[PDB]
């Protein structure tokens, strides 16, 4: 059975190996051109691995190791991909002497359960209550981005919106009630936190619309205005008794879903709505369907006959606020007991590329802070977490017995990869930084706190646990056939 | 294909094919998977079935299958024992040819030689109802035993060992000894078990009554004259060269006739059910012209082809017509017994597999044809390989007072019937060669009887306790297409195989 | 010469698949497809056996082995094919070296296999200790099963009939060993339990309905009036009186079968068909009562609990296997007359009388019926578990070197090569299990040989220790139901000289 | 496949029996053998053939040495034997497929062999050596196969009366070596001497001073040569060492009484130099030179004396007996003749001389002669006569048919087809004489049924029953040594 982990392993190195030089801002970038002429260049792990198109079946499985990296810790997604090639490069050896990978298998997860008690002593242990650290936590993470000023204005902005849905024991929050809506024109400094909703698209335009109602409804329609589609008054009284039937509900603010197959609002349709000021917006998108129905807590009706009063919302005033090439509509007090407030931030900028780049660097803020939720606490990286491991791992070696006491040896030699391609992608020795790390470990511990340079604990957390079991499944397959 | 040549290579091809089968040859035989392009899905180790799926180009083999053809309305169950006996004599007659004999002396000198075994198997055999005439149903109820103990069948052979003497019985007579296979219905179908499995003496159609409302059981009616059917070779319209007149005139013919049941060859429309509920009269659709003549015949009933011919002696009287649920099956067939003996059997056989019906469907059909040669000839032999060593010893001795060519003749023929006591030895994990020489001493010193191959372990000889006795028809009828098989290959001396366009 | 390493050697490949998926720790196998992006990791052995399409025409027989499994317990479907390919495995050596003749190898397989169920029915434990709460609760699942149904009206005289069906049998639970009669005229709360065997017809006309010490023998003839048919004959005869000739030459005959029946000293016999006045007179002087219509349950099951045979004909006088019992009575109740048995040695048994009010209520009811009795029966082989761990496979392979002492010469390689197959499976679960299997089981077979029957292996500690403290148990039915798979799997394959390829559907 | 190499070996011997097969009888087809070294010979003769094929497969020689042993025992059947061989060959083939070990195939050609000799002895008829008119029309019969007939009369009586002297009673094997067909020029077939004393092959002395003829002389045997020594006062010097060294050889010749003695030839030196005849010749000692090397041990056993290596051990108790020695011509002979040699440990050692003028005569006579007696020598050692031509072989293949029932197991059936594989031999005689092969076959189980034995008698054709006995002996020792062969590897 050798010859099939063996091919795999060795194809998992070489693809371990090749994202290694991408780790850090300096490391070395990798090209793919695809078939049909597009090229990307990015040090991104997860853009690298999607866009490759790896043919082979155990290399595809660290795809779903770096998806899982950027939703549940959002940071490490190259790291990660280091530490499996490193176990992966290790275990080598072990074939050669003969052990079981039974054995291989169930050291990783029971070394992977004792290193995160050993990271949680050496952590500072810190809480939420305190604003100090918080702000200091986003707004060194954006020293990466284009942003530089703007970035100390942004940091309360995203600290006060997390421990609102944060609570205690809520532990894991969705991060898909997060939605930043990007769009040309205004700036970086006009920011509205705006908890009750905030939609994709404008409002109506044409003449008539009243574009702000006070005290209205929202809820989900599937439903579109049209004509029949299997003169002038058999149309307008087709559509009479649409606006009727809404009216009876008192709903003031209709949302139509987007599709090319019908048209959303009728002109005609326009003056019947005019006189009861209705509010129409459309052009809502198939993500948005979700998103609305979660916040706001309402249903998406698909016909007339299953709209009901007791689905649509509550809205206190909808407003479409004027902005050059933005007209921006806001919500605000959904009054919603049960759902908690959803939280939606709109970014606005002069540049395409200010609004993409910003909606990217805000989501890597909010998972850093995010990390603190489930597991509160911080260690500074550089190589600090992966050596500190290895210290204490050089005695408790020698405390085991049988094949198990080797594999804690090899498990403390492949953590100091990473702290050794940090070195080696800065242009200084590899082996000459990591000794002046162990030389000063006897006084200093985890001293980079001058530099301004934090990372949660989570990250280094889920590093370890999704290679471990990612190297756990690799030994599990022992052959290769074709089924279909 | 010219002497030197087709003649060596038919000897050849017929070996190839015979090997295949001599595997499967006894009760410890091979159970093969056919599947027939129609769908079915069964597994026996019937001769007659493999070799009719064997598709191939030489012409050697060809024979085979159109004398199992033949030999499938005879008897069915000897494929296996022709082929293996028929490859045995030219294995003999190859060695012939080399001495310079003619290929025509090798067939006209097998026909003397299987006339002469025959009366000397005479001399030996023995009679049923001349012996002990209470032990002809435990003959009847053992033949059938011995075939069916490699299937599942064998857990409740005890019962299923009555249901095919009766059945061979009714579709005879006793002075006759005349069985049609077409007179003996096989089916069956999906769910239940072989338990509930009982002997059907009419037709059957698959017919749920229409409506479930009617009747399930047709009532004597005061004790009138068994149970009227009607038979109508038109179809069921109004006539043309206003429609519900025409659908009461109709119905009138059947009611004043006395008509319990109507069946005809063509649908039904939905008024006529409403009709025949309020009567009690219930109707039968999509009858096949095949399936018409085994109705009147059973039911001693006559063919009316119009409306106005009905009477009362042109109906079919039956028993009873009575409507049994077989477990879950939706179907609700119907079950049409009679008091006298009819011609008409169907067999009705349940199982909880699709594969285990059709397994024990041909595997009761065969006994159905074993039981057919016991009661065609009262006198019975010793089977088992004591048919082929007694035969063999007769020859063989005989073959020193007959002089001439057809001297070697003989004693090829003696050496050929060897084939089958040392195929079966092999098949029961006995030494082929040390058996036939055992067989033939303890025939010859001691004492004449009929020893054959053990189908079941045992420890020594004399299977006579056993009582295992084979039709003696059954086994001549064997010899004599075996016999005629190897005359029918020496008169081919050319394979002409044309080409396709 | 190639069909047997198609049904051998080329079986492995097949079974090699699921022989490292079996266990919690056993390792995974990959199913790929063209476009490689709809695959998928999972141990499921049916699932990868019946996506990989199979060209060998020889591992289709497989596939369908693995279908009977699922109906049964969709637990241990893996276990039987690997179980059987151990089995092919070692048939290479019983031919080269051997020449043993493959259907004596599967008739040592029976007797192999019949020690093997023994052996592990002495070992079996159970959780019906403290039987008060176990037996109280039959009772109360019985109630909860009668929704719907027509017995719905009295819970604790109906469901309490059902209770005592079951654990005083002490045997075999199948409704083969429950008789029910349907009658009319009566109550459904007048029926009772009672084990005498009644059943509707009576027999005989003079004899008197109580038998001391019977004795009773069961067979299956016709005596009266044979060739039922007697349409199409034709008799020829000087004159009438002639003709009735041949009729009474056949009761001059009937001496010889009566003989037979004389000599065995029986005042009872069983009878499917009828008998003539004079082979019945016979029997008065000998005091001999002759039973009909038995139907086909009444011939089985009058044989399992009076101990008797089930064959209609003799082999030879004074041998044969004979039943008794102490006391025949017949009553009559609902103006009928019944037949209540007494005495019967080591009968076990129940039959439930249902006394409905019409025919609707006795066709509901015994089918209800079964489906309570179906619960219960089930709690028997439902629970109860054996010690597993290496340990039930051990044993087993003790109670096949029993069987191999005493063996001829064909069977002495075959029942020694089932042997060797019962300790593949430790073997192979130490396998996956990261600690050498070799010594693992060499030191099982040792301990168990000698005392210490319910060792076993640890797969966390990797060394010998008791399973009754560890608490590491596996299902008794679990593995009935294996054995019987790969009994009934390695019967065809080993048959097999030659391969059929079967036709594209 | 450790018995597929055998089965190769198996039918590269059937195809070297096939080709003698076509050879045997007087009719048969002759065979076309071109040496290497460009001898072209052809002959009906099976052991010529075998000798000059040269065959390099290595069971295919074991048949060379059954031929041998044919000739030197039986003298008759050396074709015959390769058939017999080849038939038992053939039919173990089919055996093999059935599964069984060619142990039980060996083992029951010793129990087959044997029971076929007492079968055979039941129907032969004794006959005793003391009637001399049943030798002399065997060995006639014998003659009649070359172009000698008329002639042949004359030497009838004379290899009958040279064995009878040397039968006495249970002799069992008698060597014919000693019994030597003298070849000389001139002379005819009617003028034959017996001699049964013994006979040279070498003339005496032509040259002056050779006495050539003694009475009361013993004859030695010496293998040393009296020569100058072969590793110009000085004439004279060189003749009285010369002379002294040949006369210190004859110095113990005088004192040993020694009338006649014998000189092995040597081509390299000088035989006998012409001064040792005059000075022996004065001692009245006859002296015969250039006897051949081949005739040292044939003179080494008939006459009952032993070489003499060296003079130093040479005695008088190594000489001779002989009470008259002369030399008789007929024409141009010029031979000794010895007779009344009466030694104890000797036997009376006979030399059949035969004169002819052409060499085409003295040497069609020798090969048929020889044959007579081989013949004659089989009934020595084995009483009894057969009917030859595949006669007996018939009745044999009937008798063990029907005792093969009596036999249990895997051998019963080796009976059968042991009974199969004699009736090659009278099938193969059927089809060399252009009769149809099967048709004949038929006629002799027809007509052996009701007669025994019964017409060859009337055309003179007697077979001996030796011939037949051994030909079945040496097939089961030949075949046996065929299947008991596994496999062959290179060994030096």
């Amino acid at each position: 059975p050798q010859e099939v982990r063996k091919a795999n392993i060795i194809a998992a190195r070489s693809v371990a190996d090749a994202i290694r030089t991408s780790l850090g801002p300096k490391g070395m970038d990798k090209m793919i051109k695809t078939s049909r002429g597009e090229i990307i260049i990015s040090n991104d792990g997860h853009t690298i691995l999607k866009q490759m198109a790896i043919l082979h079946p155990v290399a595809r499985m660290l795809v779903e190791v770096s998806a899982a990296q950027d939703s549940e810790a959002g940071d490490g997604t190259t790291s990660v991909v280091i530490l499996t090639g490193a176990l992966l490069g290790a275990a080598e050896r072990l074939l050669n002497k003969g052990i079981h990978p039974t054995i291989i298998a169930d050291s990783f997860q029971s070394a992977a359960k004792r290193s995160v008690d050993i990271l949680l002593e050496m952590c500072h242990k810190v809480s939420l209550s305190d604003r100090e650290q918080l702000v200091r936590a986003a707004s060194t993470s954006l020293s990466s981005k284009i942003v530089s000023q703007y970035s100390s204005f942004l940091a309360p902005l995203a600290v006060d919106s997390v421990l609102k849905i944060s609570d205690e024991n809520s532990k894991n929050v969705d991060l898909n009630d997060i939605r930043l809506v990007k769009k040309v024109g205004g700036t970086i400094d006009d920011t509205e936190m705006i908890d009750g909703v905030v939609l994709t698209q404008t409002a109506i335009k044409s003449a008539g619309g009243p574009t702000r109602k006070e005290k209205a409804k929202i809820g989900l329609i599937q439903f579109q205005i049209s004509p029949p589609k299997p003169i002038l008054k058999e149309e307008r009284a087709y559509l009479l008794n649409i606006c009727k039937k809404i009216k009876k509900a008192k709903c003031n603010v209709l949302l139509i879903q987007k599709s090319i197959l019908r048209d959303a609002v009728n002109d005609l349709a326009l003056h019947f709505l005019s006189k009861l000021n209705i509010m129409v917006v459309k052009d809502i998108e198939r993500e948005e369907i979700e998103f609305l129905s979660k916040g706001l807590g309402c249903k998406p009706i698909a016909d007339i006959e299953l709209f009901t009063e007791d689905r649509l919302g509550s809205a206190d005033l909808v407003e479409e606020i004027d902005s050059d090439g933005s007209k921006i509509v806001r919500v605000t007090g959904i009054r919603n007991n049960n759902a908690r407030p959803t939280v939606s931030v709109v970014i606005r900028g002069a540049n395409n590329m200010i609004i993409d780049e910003t909606e990217r660097s805000l989501h890597d803020a909010l998972c850093v802070i995010r990390c603190l939720v489930k597991e509160r606490g911080l260690i500074a990286g550089g190589g600090a977490p992966e050596i500190e491991i290895s210290r204490r791992l050089s005695k408790e070696a020698r405390s085991m017995e049988g094949v198990q006491a080797f594999i804690w040896q090899e498990f403390a030699s492949a953590l100091e990869v990473i702290p050794t391609t940090l070195a080696e992608n800065a242009g200084l020795n590899s082996i000459k930084v990591v000794t002046e790390l162990r030389s000063k470990h006897e006084n200093g511990e985890l001293n980079t706190y001058e530099e301004h340079i934090l990372q949660p604990v989570l990250v280094s957390t889920s590093a370890i646990t999704l290679a471990s079991e990612c190297v756990k499944s690799i030994l599990r397959i022992d052959d290769i056939a074709f089924s279909r | 294909q010219h002497g030197l040549e087709a003649k060596k290579s038919h000897i050849l091809a017929a070996r190839s094919v015979a090997s295949i089968i001599k595997t499967s040859l006894g009760p410890r035989g091979l159970d093969k998977i056919l599947i027939s392009p129609d769908g079915e899905i069964t597994i026996t180790n019937d001769g007659a079935t493999i070799l009719s799926q064997m598709e191939l180009d030489n012409e050697i083999a060809k024979l085979l299958v159109q004398l199992s053809k033949s030999q499938d309305d005879e008897i069915g169950d000897g494929t296996t024992g022709v082929v293996v006996l028929a490859s045995a004599l030219l294995d003999q007659a190859l060695e012939l040819i080399q001495k310079g004999i003619h290929p025509i002396k090798i067939a006209n000198g097998f026909d003397e030689a299987a006339k002469l075994a025959i009366s000397k198997l005479e001399e030996t055999c023995d009679d049923i109802s001349a012996s002990n005439d209470e032990l002809f149903r435990d003959f009847l109820l053992r033949a059938a035993k011995t075939s069916l103990g490699s299937k599942i069948v064998s857990k409740d052979h005890d019962r299923f060992a009555e249901m095919a003497v009766e059945a061979v019985i009714n579709v005879m007579d006793k002075d006759r000894k005349d069985v049609d296979f077409d007179l003996i219905k096989m089916q069956g179908r999906v769910g239940g078990s072989i338990s509930d499995s009982k002997l059907i003496n009419g037709v059957i159609l698959d017919k749920d009554f229409s409506h479930p409302q009617m009747p399930k059981c047709v009532l004597p009616k005061e004790g009138s004259d068994g149970v009227k059917l009607a038979i109508l070779t038109c179809p069921f319209e109004p006539p043309k060269p206003y429609e519900q007149d025409k659908f009461k005139e109709m119905i009138d013919d059947v009611k004043k006739a006395g008509a319990d049941v109507v069946i005809c060859q063509w649908g039904f429309d939905d008024e006529a059910n409403h009709l025949l509920l309020q009567n009690d009269l219930p109707a039968v659709r999509w009858v096949g012209g095949q399936e018409l003549e085994h109705i009147a015949i059973s039911t001693n009933g006559r063919i009316v082809p119009r409306f106005q011919d009905l009477s009362k002696d042109k109906l079919g009287t039956c028993s009873r017509i009575y409507e049994q649920e077989f477990g879950t099956t939706k179907d609700r067939m119907l079950i049409i017994e009679q008091s006298k003996e009819t011609k008409t059997v169907t067999c009705f056989v349940r199982g909880s597999n699709k594969m285990i019906v059709d397994e024990a469907e041909r595997a009761l059909h065969d006994s159905l044809c074993v039981v057919r040669n016991l009661v065609k000839d009262s006198r019975v032999v010793y089977g088992g390989g004591a048919a082929e060593v007694t035969m063999s010893l007769a020859v063989s001795e005989e073959a020193d007072k007959q002089r001439g060519i057809d001297q070697y003749a003989f004693r090829g023929f003696a050496q050929a019937l060897d084939t089958i006591p040392m195929t079966l030895a092999e098949n029961s994990g006995l030494d082929p060669i040390g058996t036939l020489s055992t067989l033939k001493s303890k025939q010859l010193k001691e004492k004449i009887s009929n020893i054959g191959v053990d189908c079941l372990g045992y420890g020594s000889n004399d299977m006579k306790e056993l009582f295992v006795v084979d039709p003696f028809i059954g086994k001549k009828q064997q010899i004599l297409l075996a016999t005629q098989l190897c005359r029918m290959i020496l008169k081919i001396d050319n394979v002409i195989i044309s080409g396709k366009d | 010469e190639n069909a047997r390493l198609s049904a051998f050697v080329g079986a492995i490949a097949v079974g090699d698949l699921v022989k490292s998926t079996l266990g919690p720790k056993g390792m995974d196998k990959l199913l790929q497809s063209a476009s490689s992006n709809t695959c998928m990791v999972t141990n499921d052995g049916a699932t990868i056996l019946k996506s990989i399409p199979l060209d060998n025409p020889a591992a289709k027989v497989l596939v369908n082995i693995s279908k009977v499994q699922d109906d049964e317990v969709g637990d241990g479907t893996t276990s039987v094919t690997v179980l059987s390919a151990e089995l092919l495995r070692e048939a290479e050596k019983l031919i080269d070296q051997s020449k043993i003749h493959p259907q004596t190898i599967i008739e040592g397989y029976r007797l192999a296999s019949a020690a093997a169920l023994d052996a592990l029915t002495k070992a079996a434990v159970d959780n019906s200790h403290d039987k008060t709460m176990f037996r109280e609760d039959l009772i109360h699942i019985a109630k909860t099963t009668l929704s719907s149904k027509i017995l719905s009206q009295d819970k604790d005289h109906f469901a309490e009939l059902a209770t005592n069906a079951i654990l005083r049998l002490k045997g075999s639970t199948n409704l083969e060993h429950i008789q029910i009669i349907k009658i009319l005229g009566g109550k459904l709360s007048d029926s009772f339990l009672d084990e005498g065997f009644i059943l509707a017809k009576k027999f005989g006309n003079n004899q008197p309905k109580r038998i001391e010490n019977a004795k009773i023998l069961i067979a299956n003839t016709t005596l009266d009036t044979d060739k039922v048919k007697i349409f199409g004959t034709k008799f020829k005869v000087d004159s009438t009186a002639k003709l009735a000739q041949l009729e009474k030459a056949e009761r001059e005959k009937m001496k010889n079968k009566i003989a037979k029946i004389s000599k065995f000293g029986i005042n009872t016999f069983i009878n499917r068909q009828l008998i003539y006045d004079y082979p019945e007179q016979l029997f008065t002087d000998l005091g001999i009562n002759s039973i009909e219509h038995a139907d086909f349950e009444g011939v089985e099951r009058l044989a399992l609990v009076t101990g008797g045979e089930v064959v209609s004909t003799f082999d030879e006088p004074s041998k044969c296997k004979l039943g008794e019992c102490d006391v025949i009575e017949e009553i009559m109740l609902g103006e009928q007359p019944f037949l209540k048995f007494s005495g019967c040695k080591a009968g076990e048994a129940c039959t439930i009388v249902l006394r409905g009010a019409t025919d609707q209520t006795l066709d509901e009811a015994e089918r209800s019926l079964h489906d309570a009795l179906s619960v219960l029966s089930q709690t028997t082989k439902e629970t109860r578990t054996v010690l597993g761990g290496g340990c039930a496979e051990m044993v087993m392979s003790k109670a096949v070197d029993t069987e191999a002492q005493n063996i001829d010469g064909k069977k002495s390689l075959a029942v020694e090569a089932f042997a060797r197959a019962l300790r593949q499976l430790p073997t192979i679960l130490a396998d996956n299990a990261g600690f050498d299997s070799s010594e693992l089981v060499s030191k099982l077979r040792s301990s168990i040989y000698n005392g210490i029957s319910t060792s076993g292996l640890d797969l966390n500690n990797g060394t010998i220790a008791d399973m009754r403290q560890l608490g590491i148990v596996e299902s008794y039915k679990l593995k009935r139901a294996v054995v019987s798979s790969a009994s009934e799997a390695a019967e065809v394959l080993l048959r097999v000289d030659n391969i059929i390829r079967a036709r594209p559907r």
